[PDB]
RNA sequence: GAGU
């Protein structure tokens, strides 16, 4: 069974496993993320929550005084969507916050009940976001990438051979926090640990612990552990545990007990040390040859004079022994360094750090980060308690926290946000861990390591910055002015809030433009993760290292997603099913597998949690629910892939899809393809254009639906019920009283879109899907946005290609196409171009737009108003006046020539430039739409006060229909809740309609619904009655334009443009191409049938790129076509519905493997004979990726298309008559147009406008420029020997302003000679160079 | 890597094999990209010195 | 300059009672001063921006690579 | 976002 649109248009899915969890919100990150910035939850810490708590409440620094925070209300945002659209405005919503001022006493207590005032100040405004995902910023759709960034915490990295010659194994700790300077611990070629604070210069790390409060013998307490050495008689005794030996030649005669046990020279095994234990000892006889070259723990004092000996840290010799044992100490605390496992570390240290006691520490601290500021000692200490110790300055945030409380094995979650000097000392403990090899190094690439921060959080810290700033404001206003008198809205200014928030959504990186080539470009762009922006990596700064590809990405990111060239390996798109977790890591959903069979449960895994356990990939093959097919599976743990029996097999994929990003998934045969073209096949199809008419892809995979309904340009429906009202601008539904609201009335209306301009100039148009009376379910598809068909995804156009080389007109990927391709209209862009007029005020004197134009043709002057606008729905040309502008001019140059001619035939000059509003160069389309913005100082255009009545009486229409569409549903409920329990039907409908208010049946449900909906009616109208008032505070108002400028008026051109030879156009498999030649339908090849080709594309653009999807692609899509052509055959010849039904459903069950099975049988007529008239142009069919449709199954579905197995068929040269000696293949593959036009890329330039300084040739198609003639260039011509050619280039071509108007003159007067000046941009070099105070002459022969 | 692709793009790889292949193919393009402003460079100062 | 302060200590205030902006006629008002003035203040408040700057948000162009000098008559008008 |  299945819906009203999929009863209308199935298309069959080859798909071999069963996809258990549904495709995700494509868009969820977005939105969600958004959410939890403004999310109303007191307890909850998320975005204005979090900040506001952080800071507040804003204690006096005096601390009689403080300011509180209440709560916030987010007021309805002042400007719609489509009104900041319009003015160029970014949206957004006020934020209104309750603070209290509490006043304090001095000399009584602190008595808290002497001035209490309190309100609601205004906090500035808060950028909203879409329906879609999206923001309105300067009246244009931008959207805010998620950021990949390197995760708060711990990491242990290893410089693998590095520098020297050794390629000493030198590893390294750095401290990564959220907010705060970093730590870096790291490895001096001879072993000594040095610490680089902010990585400055490396100190020694003991330093660090000095100024943390430690003693020497404290550090070498929780570093190194001791060994007890007692003195008795003459000889020497150590307190020993078994276990210290192990793996140590012997270098005495070691007497334990009685016996010998260790051989002076034999390497000690585990024997030895077991037997020892069992003996229980405590003390072993050793020679005063051992301790010799030993080190001394504490410092040890001989008692009897005073005099200290040993020190914090010394090494041990012969004389200094006897004064131990004489000083009287019976129990000595030697070191236990061995190597080995502890070694010679933190005592090295010690030595190379001549500093002492805390106070030097932090005095070498505080020299480092300032040298050269005198050592105050409140500075210091202020220094380094502030560098990690600030709550303010240093926050890890429990992203940090946990992140590094994982590292080193705690089981605490969240932490307190300032460095713990536990955590610190910890640190060092694991690094000189790894050192002796107890650790694992960390790779910063793994998912686990990074973090994605979202809309939400991204928000939440810019916001948190203006907090910042406001706290340096209020809390010093807080204690100057005089508190009982002043109230808390003096002390708040929005201001700085409003523009570090604006700075993030207009300024940052990460807020770009969305791309609206087509939905899949938005969608995509929406998920799309990179790895720069603030706490992130730039072009330099990104290695291999993270721009390579990672086994982790599996799920997660899709590996072949990217953009080409210095972006790639940044910029990466989130993988399909894929999510973020709790903490912003990256996670996917994984199905249960308990004791062999495959359980229904999905959980959702991070990275870190992946690497766990052992994962079945979707292909392995499943046991109807239960086990396993084969006795040895295939799949992955921790990391790496192979073989693994039923039992051991914990986990399993979703599906393939979860592999690949979204682009990515909409290829068909992505199986087949080459990674490389692969790339750039996703790539291109986020460039492809919307035609004029949509057409579904033959091939799609099954997500060509999902992609559409997530994309949320097009209109779907929320409650169901059945059509009342069809319109190609007004599409309105009744709903089943299931869905129906007993509060509000059952009608929902949907205003639908045609034709907008996108960011890109693209079309932007809503077509209506279903008919007026039709039945339809929640979820159904109304209208559809452009690149999309009922339900589907339409990106392009699907035609019948035939793989061949022509005479050199397909080259090298160049494209031959038929002329019947424009016959049809098909690949013909529609470009809604944005023009903009401006009429500024100078000093000169205001400039007015008039119809009033010194000069012009009466063919300019003919099709514009009074005004000086353009008409409304004219056609024009490039160069064709569209709106006319005067400006102050001001002559009186008069040389002497032209006095005389002003004379004699006067034609009196009046004083105005060309100011009036030219099309650009070449281009040519209808005004579809004309908008004018009037200042509010000076008075209302002609033209500007007649549209503005336009507009008004449409807001009236629209409003009373809107009122009465609703009141329609009211009124129809009201007769039905009426009739159910008081049978009139004769009264009722012939009695006036507004007077039903005064009824009154029966007591009971009846009556509660009827005082529902007559309330309904009341609102309804106040709330229009002002709704209206709401347009006309609007509309009436003048229009608020930037300083400087008097008037505007935006022109939409509306572009119909063709198809030609020089346009880009491509397949889904990387396959592209320049449209060479457009042959007419003669010169195409035919089939026997008569059926002429459409494209022909080089089979020699197959091989070397390795993308044979394509040809898949062309098989199946010929099938595909063959289906159509019987069903629209059967269809031409009527016949039976049972027939037909028949061909049908053996068609979609064709394959012996499919998933879809669609038995049709309860289907009603009508729906069966719908639905053939819909496969009438070809069957759309799905392989989805990787789970695709085989060869066998294609070659099965030939024969019922009743064409060639192999796909090639023999072809007819139109031109000649004669046959291809031998057949091709032909199909229909699945082509789009770029947008790359032709039409853009022409541009040439002769004279134009020139640069300022250099005088040289200005940039771009914008400016008139010319092309830069580079150093290449210029080798070239070296090459040969073309010296005036490049004297041209320099000279006459360029900055020689002389030289290039004589040589101009030259060229119309036949001579050609060049006579050279000298180039400006050589003079600028003098200059600059003299003003650098270098004296450059150029001397004379 | 020890175990190859036995398969063939006519086959079609899976899952696994394709992903396998992403690592070289994306370590290929930035190779294009990035190592050859190294050989431009060096081809300008030859042309400098010559 | 002590005009310009004014301006901008009341813009805080008037953004904070309207919900919004102080339009020039609701500006005017309460300064008591003729809406010209205010403009033409408005004008003259902008710094300079600098010649140098990066209008390329990819360093291409220093806002330079825009300017073209209009006093040039242009060679189709010398001859 | 193009291509070499």
């Amino acid at each position: 069974v299945y819906s009203y649109t999929e009863k209308k248009r199935i298309r069959k899915d080859f798909g071999k496993r069963p996809q258990v969890l549904d495709v995700p919100y494509l868009l969820s990150i977005q939105l969600d993320s958004f959410q939890k910035f403004i999310e109303q939850d007191p307890e909850g810490q998320y975005g204005l929550e979090a900040a506001f708590r952080s800071v507040f409440p804003i204690q006096s620094y005096s601390g009689n005084s403080e300011l509180q925070y209440v709560s916030y209300r987010l007021g309805e945002p002042v400007f719609d969507v489509q009104e900041c659209q319009i003015r160029g405005v970014t949206y957004s919503a006020p934020l209104r916050v309750k603070l209290r001022l509490v006043i304090y006493e001095r000399e009584a207590p602190e008595g808290t009940v002497k001035d209490i005032k309190e309100q609601e100040v205004y906090m500035g405004e808060i950028p909203l976001m879409t329906d879609n995902g999206t923001f309105v910023i300067n009246g244009t759709e931008r959207v805010i990438v998620s950021q990949l960034h390197r995760s708060p915490g711990v990491f242990f990295d290893s410089d693998k051979g590095k520098t020297h010659s050794s390629g000493k194994v030198l590893y390294n700790a750095r401290i990564i926090p959220y907010r705060g300077s970093w730590l870096d611990f790291e490895f001096d070629p001879k072993d000594n640990l040095f610490v680089r604070i902010d990585r400055r210069r490396k100190l020694p790390a003991t330093i660090i612990l000095r100024a943390l409060n430690y003693t020497t013998e404290q550090i070498l307490d929780l570093f190194f552990e001791k060994v007890i050495f007692e003195i008795r008689d003459n000889k020497l005794q150590m307190e020993l545990v078994p276990e210290r030996l192990r793996g140590e030649t012997a270098s005495f005669d070691i007497e334990a007990n009685g016996k010998v046990y260790v051989e002076k020279g034999r390497r000690i095994t585990a024997r030895h040390i077991r037997q020892l234990e069992k003996d229980d000892v405590k003390l072993i006889e050793v020679p005063v040859e051992y301790i010799a070259g030993k080190v001394v723990a504490k410092d040890y004092i001989d008692e009897s004079t005073g005099e200290l000996i040993c020190a914090a840290n010394m090494e041990l010799s012969l004389d200094l022994l006897a004064k131990l044992s004489q000083s009287g100490h019976k129990r000595i605390e030697t070191l236990f360094t061995n190597d080995l496992d502890h070694g010679p570390y933190i005592s090295e240290t010690l030595r190379v750090d001549p500093t002492n006691d805390r106070l030097s520490a932090l005095v070498e601290i505080y020299r480092m980060m300032r040298p050269g500021e005198p050592p105050t000692r409140e500075a210091a200490e202020s220094l380094f308690e502030n560098l990690f110790f600030s709550e303010d300055r240093y926050d890890l945030s429990a992203v940090g926290r946990m992140k590094f409380n994982r590292s080193l094995l705690r089981e605490e979650i969240e932490g307190s946000g300032i460095l713990s000097k536990d955590d610190i000392i910890d640190v060092m403990k694991k690094l000189i861990d790894i050192r002796n090899g107890k650790g694992e190094v960390d790779d910063i690439d793994h998912l686990g390591n990074r973090r994605i921060r979202s809309v939400g959080e991204m928000a939440e810290n810019q916001f948190r910055v203006g907090l910042v700033r406001v706290e340096r404001a209020v809390k010093e206003r807080l204690s100057l002015g005089d508190l009982d008198t002043l109230m808390p809205q003096d002390m708040i200014n929005a201001k700085p809030i409003s523009a570090a928030v604006k700075e993030f959504f207009g300024s940052s990186q990460l807020s770009q433009f969305m791309d609206q080539n087509n939905p899949l470009s938005e969608i995509t762009h929406k998920r799309r993760i990179s790895a720069l922006g603030p706490g992130g990596l730039t072009r330099e700064r990104a290695g291999f290292e993270v721009r390579d590809v990672h086994p982790t990405h599996y799920g997660r990111v899709c590996p072949i997603e990217t953009p080409e060239g210095p972006n790639i390996g940044l910029i990466n798109s989130l993988s399909v099913y894929a999510q973020t977790n709790e903490y912003g890591f990256l996670e996917t959903p994984y199905r249960k597998v308990t004791d062999g069979v495959v359980t229904d449960e999905i959980h959702y895994l991070s990275a870190i949690e992946e690497g766990n356990y052992v994962i079945a990939q979707a292909n392995s093959n499943l046991d109807e629910e239960g086990h396993f097919v084969e006795d040895l599976v295939t799949c992955r743990s921790k990391g790496e892939s192979s073989l693994f029996s039923r039992d051991q097999v914990d986990y399993m994929d979703v599906s393939t899809q979860q592999v690949v990003s979204v682009g990515a998934s909409l290829i068909p045969f992505l199986e087949h393809d080459d990674a490389n073209r692969a790339l750039m096949g996703a790539n291109m199809q986020r460039q492809a254009v919307p035609t004029l008419r949509a057409d579904k892809p033959l091939v799609g995979t099954g997500m060509e639906r999902a992609v559409a309904v997530d994309s949320g340009v097009t209109a779907v429906a929320k409650r169901g019920g059945v059509v009342q009202y069809v319109d190609a601008s007004r599409i309105v539904i009744k709903v089943n009283e299931d869905e129906m609201y007993p509060g509000e009335a059952g009608i929902d209306i949907y205003n639908l879109t045609k034709y907008t301009r996108s960011n890109q100039n693209t079309c932007i148009n809503q077509m209506p899907c279903v008919s007026l009376g039709e039945p339809v379910e929640r979820g159904d598809v109304l209208a559809d946005g452009p690149s999309t068909d009922l339900g589907e995804l339409a990106l392009g156009q699907n035609m019948r290609v035939a793989f061949m080389p022509w005479n050199g007109y397909n080259f090298e990927d160049s494209i031959l196409v038929s002329e019947r391709v424009v016959q049809e209209d098909r690949f013909t862009t529609i470009h809604i171009q944005e023009l903009a007029c401006v009429s500024r005020d100078t000093k000169l004197g205001p400039e007015e737009i008039t119809a009033d134009i010194p000069n012009v043709g009466e063919a300019a002057l003919s099709k514009l108003d009074e005004s000086g606008i353009v008409y409304i729905g004219a056609e024009v040309t490039g160069g064709d006046i569209l709106v006319g502008k005067v400006t102050p001019k001001g002559e009186t140059q008069l040389t002497p020539e032209e006095k005389l001619l002003r004379a004699i035939f006067g034609e009196k000059a009046s004083d105005v430039k060309d100011s009036s509003l030219r099309v650009p160069n070449g281009v040519s389309g209808t005004v579809i739409d004309v908008q004018v913005f009037t200042r509010d100082g000076v008075e209302k255009d002609k033209r500007a006060l007649e549209i503005e009545e336009m507009q008004l009486k449409q807001a009236k229409k629209d409003l009373s229909e809107e009122l009465q569409i609703l009141e329609a549903g009211l009124f129809s409920r009201i007769r039905a809740v009426l009739v159910a329990g008081g049978v009139e039907a004769e009264k009722l409908d012939k009695l006036p309609r507004d007077r039903w208010l005064e009824l009154g049946l029966t007591d009971e449900e009846k009556q509660n619904q009827l005082e529902q909906l007559a309330e309904q009616y009341d609102e309804l109208k106040h709330e229009f009655e002002k709704k209206l008032e709401a347009k006309r505070r609007k509309i009436t108002q003048g229009d608020d334009l930037a300083p400087g400028v008097l008037k505007i008026v935006k022109v939409y051109l509306a572009v119909k443009r063709r198809i030609q030879p020089g346009d880009k156009m491509a397949g889904r498999h990387g396959n592209k191409g320049v449209i060479s030649k457009i042959n007419p339908i003669e010169d195409m090849p035919y089939d026997e049938n008569g059926t002429p080709v459409d494209i022909v594309l080089n089979p020699l653009g197959v091989p070397s790129r390795m993308n044979i999807g394509q040809i898949l692609e062309t098989h199946l899509g010929m099938a595909a076509k063959g289906i159509g052509d019987k069903i629209n055959a059967m269809l031409k010849q009527q016949q039976e519905v049972a027939k037909l039904r028949e061909f049908i459903q053996r068609a979609y069950d064709l394959g012996a493997d499919v998933r879809q099975k669609v038995d049709l049988s309860t289907f009603s007529d009508e729906e069966v004979m719908r639905l053939a008239e819909n496969l009438r142009k070809g069957m759309p069919i799905a392989t989805p990726v990787f789970d695709g449709a085989k060869e066998a199954e294609i070659k099965e579905l030939l024969k019922l298309g009743d064409l060639p197995t192999s796909g090639q068929i023999r072809l007819y040269d139109g031109r000649t008559g004669e046959q291809f000696e031998r057949p091709v293949t032909v199909g229909y593959m699945y082509m789009l147009k770029l947008n790359h036009l032709v039409d853009d890329k022409m541009h040439a330039r002769s004279t134009g406008s020139y640069s300022l300084v250099t005088q040289q040739p200005l940039g771009g198609k914008a400016q008139f420029g010319g092309q830069r003639f580079g150093e290449m260039e210029v080798w070239a011509l070296e090459a040969y020997g073309a010296a005036y050619t490049l004297q041209e280039m320099l000279t006459v071509k360029s900055d020689d302003v002389n030289g290039r108007t004589k040589m101009y003159k030259n060229i119309v007067d036949g001579n050609h000679q060049m006579e050279p000046g000298m180039p400006e941009s050589f003079n600028v070099l003098l200059k600059e160079i003299r003003s650098l105070g270098i004296n450059i002459e150029l001397e004379d022969e | 890597i020890e175990t190859p692709i036995t398969a063939n793009f006519r086959e079609g790889l899976n899952v696994l094999q394709y992903f396998i292949s992403t690592h070289g193919a994306r370590k290929g393009l930035a190779d294009t990209a990035l190592k050859t402003a190294n050989s431009g460079y060096l081809t300008r100062r030859l042309v400098d010195v010559a | 300059i002590e005009t310009i302060n004014k301006l901008n200590r009341i813009s805080r205030q008037m953004l904070q009672e309207m919900g919004r902006e102080p339009t020039p006629e609701e500006l005017a008002e309460r300064m008591l001063m003729p809406e010209d003035k205010i403009r033409k203040v408005l004008k003259i408040a902008k710094e300079p921006i600098s010649m140098e700057t990066p209008i390329g948000d990819d360093e291409d162009s220093h806002l330079g690579d825009f300017i073209e000098d209009t006093t040039l008559e242009l060679p189709l008008d010398s001859a």
